[PDB]
Parts: C-alpha cells; sequence; structure tokens
RNA sequence: CGCGAAGAACCUUACCUGGUCUUGACAUCCACGGAAGUUUUCAGAGAUGAGAAUGUGCCUUCGGGAACCGUGAGACAGGUGCUGCAUGGCUGUCGUCAGCUCGUGUUGUGAAAUGUUGGGUUAAGUCCCGCAACGAGCGCAACCCUUAUCCUUUGUUGCCAGCGGUCCGGCCGGGAACUCAAAGGAGACUGCCAGUGAUAAACUGGAGGAAGGUGGGGAUGACGUCAAGUCAUCAUGGCCCUUACGACCAGGGCUACACACGUGCUACAAUGGCGCAUACAAAGAGAAGCGACCUCGCGAGAGCAAGCGGACCUCAUAAAGUGCGUCGUAGUCCGGAUUGGAGUCUGCAACUCGACUCCAUGAAGUCGGAAUCGCUAGUAAUCGUGGAUCAGAAUGCCACGGUG
RNA sequence: CAGAAGUGUGCAGC
C-alpha cells in the first residue's frame, strides 16, 4: 500500500505517495525531467532519497499545485521527507540532521500602507 | 474623432440659422456659441461669430475649413511672451 | 456643501428618470443603429440634442448622502470617507470592523 | 497623540454592533440611510427622555427599534399612547412596518452617554465645570464603576484661550481589549461656543 | 548592528560541481534574482576555462582565485584628533568574498562579446597572474605597505 | 428532488446556530440531510484616509466578512419542507432556498 | 510638493465674460385659486418666456381636508464670505521612544526631594536584591487578527487514493481517503538539561518539536510639545453681505509656458532585442453589471448570444522562465519621444481638452557634476495580476503572487 | 587643524 506525505512551501502544496519499486518518479503524470527544466529543482527533489540512498528501491507518484517552480520543488521535497519518515521512522533522526523536516515558513510579507513595497520606503528629501 | 458609424455632428440651433442665412446670403454675421459644431459644406461663404469665452470672433468659412469644428478657429487663451 | 449644490443634484437625479430612462431607445436603438436607414439615424441624432441636457446620467456627480461632499465617495455605503468612519467606529454599520492581516 | 476610538476597536471582541441586519450591496446604502434618518429623528424627539442607546434590527423585511433609556415612563407615555406615535412616524421614515421596544437603563450614572449629556446640560446651565466633573466622577465611583475618567475641552469658563481639563478615578486600561470600556462624547453649545465632553467608564475585564 | 551578532544563513552547494564557493560566485554574478541565467553563464565560462587550462573546472577556478585573494586591507582608524589608514589582516571568508567580487566587477566592464567570454578571459588572466583583478589586489597591497608605519 | 439552502451572515456563531436549528428540526421531522458545508468566506477590504485634510499616509483599513453555509435536504418530505418554511431566524441571517 | 483630489471634456466648479431672478435654487408658517401630472408648438445659447392639446385620489360627520402646483405679504432662508491665533471633532510629529504621575509617610523655612535613585538584567520604570519609603495608576507585556504543525466534524459548486466504465475529459458510476473550504480544539512555557551568576533575576550551549527564547507580520500610539493642519467634510462663538459675497444658464479656465524644484515611468542594451513553441500563481470584482462560444475586422472592436447575485458562469492563455533560430558592439533589428495620415469606443458633445488601435516618422540618450536616498531575508532587486474612484479617462494609490 | 550669526513685541491655565 501507498505511504503518504503532504508537504508545502510558499503557496505550493504537494501530495506524495511512495511505494516499493524500481525508482520511477511521476509528477502530475509527467516525468521529473519533463516537469522541471531547472537543475536546482531536479536536485532538491532527489536530495532526500539520495541521502537515504534508496533512489533505486522506491518509486513515487506525486501531484503538486500552486506557486512557481521552486515553491513546488520544495513542497515536493517536504512531502517526500514526510512520507519516507512514515515508511521508516528510524530515519527521522537523520532527516532532522538533514534539515528537511523543518517546514520552511518564509511566506511573502504583505505590503503596508505608506510604503511602496514590503519595506521599500519612498525617496526622502530634506527639502 | 467621432465614430464613423454616427456621421458628423452639428447643433440643431445652429443649423436652423445656417439655413436662413443661406437663404438670405450671409447678410449679417451669425453669432454662435456652438464651438463644438462641425463646419458643413452648406456653411461655406458664411461668416460665423464664434464665442471665445469673452468675445465673438468672426470666422469666414473658407472652403478649406470643411469638416473642422468651429472652435478650432477661435483661440481661447492669450499669450504674448513672458517679458 | 452649498445647499444649492444639493438642490441642483437632486433636480438632475429626478430629471434623468423622466427621459433617458425611457427614451434611451432614441440613442441605443436608432442613433446607434446599423440595420436602418441613415436618414432615420440622422433624425434621431438631431432629436437627442433636444432633450434637456441635465437629463443625461453622465452629469450626475454622486455626492455623499450625509454631507454632500463630492470627493472621497464610497459606492458601497453612500458616504464619504469621513462620515463612513464616524459611523463605523460608533458601530452603526452592521458588520464593519478594523482589519488586520 | 491620537487614540483609537475605544468602542470601535472592541466591536465583536466584547462590544456588539448597534445595527444588525444583512443586506446585499444594492439595498445596503438605503438601509444605512434610513437607519440614519430614524436615529436622527429619535434623538431629536426624545432629547429630554434620557435615551442612552438605539438599536435597529431589520428582520423579515421589517424594522424593529429598541430604545435604551433611563426614564422609560416618559418614552412609553401614559397607557402607551406615545409609542403609537413613534412607531407610526418610524414606519413613515423607514417605509417598512415598524415595531418599537423600550428597555430600562437601571443606573444612568454608569452610562457614559447619560453622564456626558448630564455634564453637557449642566454646562449649558452655566454650572461650574469643575463641580459637574467632580459630581459625575464621585457618583460613578460610589455606584460601583471599576473606574472612570472625564474630560472637558475648549474655552472653559469663557476663558479667552482654550484648555483641556480631565479627571480620573480608579482603573481605566484602554489598551486592554478584554476591558469593557464604555465610552461616549457630547457637546455643549455655550454662548462662547462648543465645549467637548468625553467620558470613559471601566466595568471590569471580560 | 550593535545589540546582536548574526548566525550565517544556510547556503546550498552548486548542483553540478557540489561547491558552496561556486554557489557564492553564482550568487554574486546573479542580477535581479535571475539565478538560472547566472548559472548558465558560470557553467559556460568554467567549461571553456577548463578546456583552455587542461584542468578540471573547480581546479582552474581555485587556482585563479588563489592569485587574487588579498592578504591585507586598509581600515580607517580614528584617533582623538585625526584619522589614519591602518593595515588589517583580512580573514579568509572575506578574502574569498573580495576575490569573487573583484573578478566579477572586472569582467563586467570588459568589452568582450559576451559575459561568459568576458568572465572566461578574466579568469584566464587571473590564473596568468595578470589583468585588472590582479592589479586591484596589487594596489591594495601597495597601499597597505605604504601605511605600514601606523600598524 | 432535493432542496438546497444557502445561509449568509456577518457572524459565524449566529450562522452556526442557524444551521444547528435547521439540521435539528429537519432530522426531528424525518428529513434526510447532507450536512452543512462551509463555503469560502467572501470578504471586502476598504481603505480610507482618516484626516479631514492632507495626510495621505494616515489611513485606516477595514474589512467585512460574509460567512456562508450550504445545507442539502436530500429527501424533503412534505412535513420537512413545511417545517423548514415555518422557521424564523435572527435578522443577521439571510436564507436563500432552491429546489 | 502622484498632497485634500479613491480619478476637472459638459457636470464636478468653488473661478472668468455675458445673459437672467429677488421671501429666493433649498425650509416652516399664513391667505388666495387649482388635483399631481401628461403631449406638444413658437422664440432664445440656454436659462426662461409665452400658447395650445390632455387628466380628478380620499372621507366629505360638505366647512373642506391629504399630496403637489401657481400666486401674494412678512418673519426668514442662503453665503465654498473673514478669523484654525476664539472653538469642538478629527489628524500629523518627537515615537511604539520607555517613559509620565498620584495617595499616605518622611526630609527641607520654602520652591522641592524620596519613591522613580543604587548592583545585576531585559526589547522594556522587564525582573531580582538593597534602600525612609510603602502602595497605586497611565504606559511595556498579555488579551485581538493573520501566518508556520497537528487533530475532530461536515463534504458541494470543492477533491480523486483505491475500485468498475470511458469517447482519455474527474468526464462517468463511485469514495470521504488526499488537497481544500471553515467551525472547534491542541502546541511554545525558558517547559526540560548542563555551564555561568550574588543559594537571585537572568545569560551561554543542548535535547525534543512544524516552530525557541517578543517564532514572523499587523492592529494597538502614555503625560504632553509644535498658538502644527483643517471655519472648504461637518458642527460652532464673533464679524460681514441680504436687488448681492445669495440663485439659474451657455461658453471659457483650473490643461497657459521664458523658466527652477520635488515624486515617478521608460531607457542608454548582448545578464539583451526580435520571432516560433511550451510550462508554473495568488488575491479580487460582477445586474444602469461581468459578458463566453460562433461570425466579421491586421487591430482597437462590431453582430449574435450562453451562463452568473457566483468554490459552479464571465472578467482571464500571468510574466519573468525553459528550448530553438537570428542580430554582432553599431546611435544598431538598442530607445520610442515628436508629427502626418486612417480608425474604434464612451458621451447631448472628444476644437480648447479623453483613451486605445493601424500605417508612417525614428529626438535626446552610450550609466549621468557638486550632492543625495531606500533596504537586515522570502528583505532589496526584478516580473506579472486584481481592486476603489469611474459613462470614458493611471506611469498614482491600495492589495496579490512568481524568481530571489 | 578650521566651524561665525540668529530683528521688535505680546495674551490663558488661581
Ligand atoms: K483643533
Ligand atoms: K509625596
Ligand atoms: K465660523
Ligand atoms: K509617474
Ligand atoms: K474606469
Ligand atoms: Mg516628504
Ligand atoms: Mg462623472
Ligand atoms: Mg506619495
Ligand atoms: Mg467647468
Ligand atoms: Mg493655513
Ligand atoms: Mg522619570
Ligand atoms: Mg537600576
Ligand atoms: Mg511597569
Ligand atoms: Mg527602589
Ligand atoms: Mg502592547
Ligand atoms: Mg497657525
Ligand atoms: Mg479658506
Ligand atoms: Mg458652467
Ligand atoms: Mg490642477
Ligand atoms: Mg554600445
Ligand atoms: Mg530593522
Ligand atoms: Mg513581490
Ligand atoms: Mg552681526
Ligand atoms: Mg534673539
Amino acid at each position: 500500500n501507498q505511504y503518504y506525505g503532504t508537504g508545502r512551501r510558499k503557496s505550493s502544496a504537494a501530495r506524495v505517495f511512495i511505494k516499493p519499486g524500481n525508482g520511477k518518479i511521476v509528477i502530475n503524470q509527467r516525468s521529473l525531467e519533463q516537469y522541471f527544466g531547472r537543475e536546482t529543482a531536479r536536485m532538491v527533489v532527489r536530495q532526500p532519497l539520495e541521502l537515504v540512498d534508496m533512489v533505486e528501491k522506491l518509486d513515487l507518484y506525486i501531484t503538486v499545485k500552486g506557486g512557481g517552480i521552486s515553491g513546488q520543488a520544495g513542497a515536493i521535497r517536504h512531502g517526500i521527507t514526510r512520507a519516507l519518515m512514515e515508511y521508516d521512522e528510524s530515519l527521522r533522526s537523520e532527516l532532522r540532521k538533514a534539515g528537511f523536516v523543518t517546514r520552511d515558513a518564509r511566506q511573502v510579507e504583505r505590503k503596508k500602507v505608506g510604503l511602496r513595497k514590503a519595506r521599500r520606503r519612498p525617496q526622502f528629501s530634506k527639502r | 474623432p467621432r465614430s464613423l458609424k454616427k456621421g458628423p455632428f452639428i447643433d440643431l440651433h445652429l443649423l436652423k440659422k445656417v439655413e436662413k442665412a443661406v437663404e438670405s446670403g450671409d447678410k449679417k454675421p451669425l453669432r454662435t456659441w456652438s464651438r463644438r459644431s462641425t463646419i458643413f459644406p452648406n456653411m461655406i461663404g458664411l461668416t460665423i461669430a464664434v464665442h471665445n469665452g469673452r468675445q465673438h470672433v468672426p470666422v469666414f468659412v473658407t472652403d478649406e475649413m470643411v469638416g473642422h469644428k468651429l472652435g478650432e478657429f477661435a483661440p481661447t487663451r492669450t499669450y504674448r511672451g513672458h517679458a | 456643501a452649498k445647499q444649492s449644490m444639493k438642490a441642483r443634484e437632486v433636480k438632475r437625479v429626478a430629471l434623468a428618470d423622466k427621459y433617458f430612462a425611457k427614451r434611451a431607445e432614441l440613442k441605443a436603438i436608432i442613433s446607434d443603429v446599423n440595420a436602418a436607414s441613415d436618414e432615420d439615424r440622422w433624425n434621431a441624432v438631431l432629436k437627442l440634442q433636444t432633450l434637456p441636457r441635465d437629463s443625461s446620467p453622465s452629469r450626475q456627480r454622486n455626492r455623499c448622502r450625509q454631507t454632500g461632499r463630492p470627493h472621497g465617495f464610497l459606492r458601497k455605503f453612500g458616504l464619504s470617507r469621513i462620515k463612513v468612519r464616524e459611523a463605523a467606529m460608533r458601530g452603526e454599520i452592521p458588520g464593519l470592523k478594523k482589519a488586520s492581516w | 497623540g491620537q487614540k483609537v476610538h475605544p468602542n470601535g476597536i472592541r466591536l465583536g471582541i466584547v462590544k456588539p454592533w448597534n445595527s444588525t441586519w444583512f443586506a446585499n450591496t444594492k439595498e445596503f446604502a438605503d438601509n444605512l440611510d434610513s437607519d440614519f434618518k430614524v436615529r436622527q429623528y429619535l434623538t431629536k424627539e426624545l432629547a429630554k427622555a434620557s435615551v442612552s442607546r438605539i438599536v435597529i434590527e431589520r428582520p423579515a423585511k421589517s424594522i424593529r427599534v429598541t430604545i435604551h433609556t433611563a426614564r422609560p415612563g416618559i418614552v412609553i407615555g401614559k397607557k402607551g399612547e406615545d409609542v403609537e406615535k413613534l412607531r407610526k412616524v418610524v414606519a413613515d421614515i423607514a417605509g417598512v412596518p415598524a415595531q418599537i421596544n423600550i428597555a430600562e437603563v437601571r443606573k444612568p450614572e454608569l452610562d457614559a452617554k447619560l453622564v456626558a449629556d448630564s455634564i453637557t446640560s449642566q454646562l449649558e446651565r452655566r454650572v461650574m465645570f469643575r463641580r459637574a466633573m467632580k459630581r459625575a466622577v464621585q457618583n460613578a465611583m460610589r455606584l460601583g464603576a471599576k473606574g472612570i475618567k472625564v474630560e472637558v475641552s475648549g474655552r472653559l469658563g469663557g476663558a479667552e484661550i482654550a484648555r483641556t481639563e480631565w479627571y480620573r478615578e480608579g482603573r481605566v486600561p484602554l489598551h486592554t481589549l478584554r476591558a469593557d470600556i464604555d465610552y461616549n462624547t457630547s457637546e455643549a453649545h455655550t454662548t462662547y461656543g462648543v465645549i467637548g465632553v468625553k467620558v470613559w467608564i471601566f466595568k471590569g475585564e471580560i | 548592528p550593535r545589540r546582536r551578532v548574526i548566525g550565517q544563513r544556510k547556503i546550498l552547494p552548486d548542483p553540478k560541481f557540489g561547491s558552496e564557493l561556486l554557489a557564492k560566485f553564482v550568487n554574486i554574478l546573479m542580477v535581479d534574482g535571475k539565478k538560472s541565467t547566472a548559472e548558465s553563464i558560470v557553467y559556460s565560462a568554467l567549461e571553456t576555462l577548463a578546456q583552455r587550462s587542461g584542468k578540471s573546472e573547480l581546479e582552474a577556478f581555485e587556482v585563479a582565485l588563489e592569485n587574487v585573494r588579498p592578504t591585507v586591507e586598509v581600515k580607517s582608524r580614528r584617533v582623538g584628533g585625526s584619522t589614519y589608514q591602518v593595515p588589517v589582516e583580512v580573514r579568509p571568508v572575506r578574502r574569498n568574498a573580495l576575490a569573487m567580487r573583484w573578478i566579477v566587477e572586472a569582467a563586467r566592464k570588459r568589452g568582450d562579446k559576451s559575459m561568459a567570454l568576458r568572465l572566461a578571459n578574466e579568469l584566464s588572466d587571473a590564473a596568468e597572474n595578470k589583468g585588472t583583478a590582479v592589479k586591484k589586489r596589487e594596489d591594495v597591497h601597495r597601499m597597505a605597505e605604504a601605511n605600514k608605519a601606523f600598524a | 428532488q432535493r432542496i438546497r439552502i444557502r445561509l449568509k451572515a456577518f457572524d459565524h456563531r449566529l450562522i452556526d446556530q442557524a444551521t444547528a436549528e435547521i439540521v435539528e428540526t429537519a432530522k426531528r421531522t424525518g428529513a434526510q440531510v447532507r450536512g452543512p458545508i462551509p463555503l469560502p468566506t467572501r470578504k471586502e477590504r476598504f481603505t480610507v484616509l482618516i484626516s479631514p485634510h492632507v495626510n495621505k499616509d494616515a489611513r485606516d483599513q477595514y474589512e467585512i466578512r460574509t460567512h456562508l453555509r450550504l445545507v442539502d435536504i436530500v429527501e424533503p418530505t412534505e412535513k420537512t419542507v413545511d417545517a423548514l418554511m415555518r422557521l424564523d431566524l435572527a435578522a443577521g441571517v439571510d436564507v436563500q432556498i432552491s429546489l
């Protein structure tokens, strides 16, 4: 049966199902290499399975929604790490050291009245 | 410019006067405030005293003027150098 | 606002309902018409200019209901930014309260 | 500097709204306008009947108005003959059929609106403002407020230059959102002009 | 800051060569957050430098950076009525930061037909102990030794 | 056929007790009910300058939250639809019904 | 100094020229005659004048009364006229700085002092010891909203793990798993463990956890200073006008142009321009509305017309990006001001003075003197999207998400 | 090590 993890990052959310199998990865019915064109995403999606050293022993089915490229990549990494901790809880102490278990909370800071941006203040002049 | 679907614009209260002025032969200059009215061909050879905000300015309708608005010939602001 | 401005505005609002709300056909059906003869369209164009000018809805200012202020009007409430806040903090508006996020 | 209006910041936390009805944007403004008209009328009408508060509710395409007053018998009228006039004129103003309810404010000395109006009336009676303020504070405290403060502003005593004068007793924690701070304002139209009276009454937290 | 001291933010190593130093270099060459553009430029420059040098990419980059990292810098020190330039032993992390900044800003102002090629040329010159990044390092050392009297 | 009720209010507790009354009276009347669904809370934001003059940067920001609830009567027998027509609610609730 | 103004073609409008009225455009009272009103003409720029053609609510306890209209006399209306240095209310600022005070006691002839100072500590008059002080109040902190983790409940208009069907479309039967919607609850407390410290308060490091020391952000602004801002939002004392500083109307102006300054937008290019293909958002609005599909047009748009008071329909194919080609350091295939020509749309009406589309034209500008400004992390930078005001009319303002 | 000047005149808080 499927082992499950929800993960999320910025506005992106991902559902990850993992199962024993020959290393297949599918995201939104697309190959990893087809869905992501940027090497950073292709690396971060592997990072946890690389460190666990199971890339050739597990396969996973993923769907991901919301946010852009890196948001979804991080959301997938987070879901993968949760699901594989459900698969083998003994790995948690390792993943804690890897830093993946922390749900990255850096949301976008809302604009504030009187400021052009989150913090960019208008140009000031003495006179 | 006005949508080509609608055709050019003239004020009725001006047209009623253009009519009798053409019948009379522009016997006297036709005062008007309809600066927005278009110059129609029937107006050629008339003199219209178009309001400018404080005076009526005589415009003599030359054939070249057709299709312009009357107000284009009555400047509204006075400038003559700063010094 | 000067009381005359209030009388003038309500006069315009009333007058607009006596004509264009009914005779809008004259423009929307005829002066805008393509399927019909240009002579009728021309006659309608000329006729529309005979309606009292203040009957056009485009001439309504849309003032604040409680003080007649023209600027800073809010269409949800019918009030200026001033009177809306005065009523708001006194709790006269049935669901409005200060936001935070 | 300036302070937030202490009622509005507490709306929904501890203070309820004085109007309660749901409306779509189409009729919202007309409801708000007719509510304003009825409030203005009732305030002008009952000016001596110590009306503390007016709550307007619009159920079932009807209006019902609850009036909180420290002098109910004057508002009701003998045999209720007066509420008939109020409800009929309110039905005229709102157009929808009207119902009126009246509620006693048992202790007007603990009501910021009635205290503010009392001080205002006394000022227009040419009472010394110090005495009016002191009397108000002392009565509120002896009747069991957890605290009070009062303020009066502008051309006090006909002075040529305006002042603000304020007096405080007990505890009055305006930054505490749990605090049920009652608050109100009134204005005295003396021969010298407008004197502004503000009243805060603290009745305990939560 | 005057109250705090800050712990360093977590960096991610370069995905192709595994180097945090190359990651910092990319982050310095990056403009407007166009990370992937900078990555492409850096990879092209490194591969062309590699084939020029007969070296691995990181090896050529390291030997270039060795030639430009400064050993000392000049710092303004206040005295009760004067200010003196005084040489200070710059620490290694700031050495790397300075060397990368100097390489990047030197390349940026070259005339060559593309940023990747400008960069490759500047790294070659640096490895060859020549050019603008090296003269920058040099004159920094000159100034330090000229101020050595106050150290 | 089903009947479907949408409740709107400016108070989630008032809307809550309204839905509770609906569900309890309906099931007491033998209705089959598919339970109250919370639809997304449409909210309006306003910004106003609070000075009578100038001071463009001095502003207050306000919101109105409209709470929604959906409930479906999936077997509306005559007595159930009658009872649901008989209920009255506080004016803070708008009830809109469909068949 | 993109400030009131969250939006000046008419209106707005308060200004100018001219034309008009005088108990008045807006209110109450009083007397007289009439329902109100509708359809229509001739004058005039229009205001306003004239004149025709049409029309009777409710008791009438019949005298009229209820609306509205006109007329007529006075009280009176009206004033965006002056005083913000006569005021209320509201707002800016020092400043979200950590301060500011009072009761009783005590000290001093007294103004006053102590407390509130001292040793540590904190974001903090935060906390602990000491001390003629002992207590308290307004401030700090907390309560409030939002965000980062989990759990219960409900499960359509939202979802699709696992099952049958499939036209390959969650689209079908179906499931309530998952995302999500949103009501309720849990969690963070220096709570736990070493070390330092004055057997103190608290500091350093560690465990666990989604989060660690105010976890991030917002709201919240003490006593008071600046005779700070507003009599033009409004209210108001005093003063001034009352055939005019009041009222109606058309046209014009607020959009001028020798110049000087502030805040922004677009650029000077290759970390780029152009062309073709193709990925990944959030948050809002919609009935005098948002407007699909389809047909027509190079385009702005036009015709027809579905749906939606909306987790359903429309606004609406996000752009940066990724792949491929081309340009070759050029005042250029950079830049797109200016100006001619032809059009669309809103509107009684785009001359003064709107927006946008097409064709053509193709300035200055090659990183900016003295000087000066913002920002400490999902920040700066950079790229798109929405909304209010609004018939039409953002490079401004208020919000959202992507890369970072 | 250098760094000068700031017109006259008023009114509440008893
Ligand atoms: K003031
Ligand atoms: K004392
Ligand atoms: K005044
Ligand atoms: K601009
Ligand atoms: K618009
Ligand atoms: Mg400034
Ligand atoms: Mg308008
Ligand atoms: Mg600004
Ligand atoms: Mg004008
Ligand atoms: Mg002034
Ligand atoms: Mg002190
Ligand atoms: Mg101390
Ligand atoms: Mg304290
Ligand atoms: Mg002490
Ligand atoms: Mg606080
Ligand atoms: Mg002043
Ligand atoms: Mg003025
Ligand atoms: Mg005018
Ligand atoms: Mg202007
Ligand atoms: Mg060049
Ligand atoms: Mg900071
Ligand atoms: Mg952003
Ligand atoms: Mg001198
Ligand atoms: Mg002096």
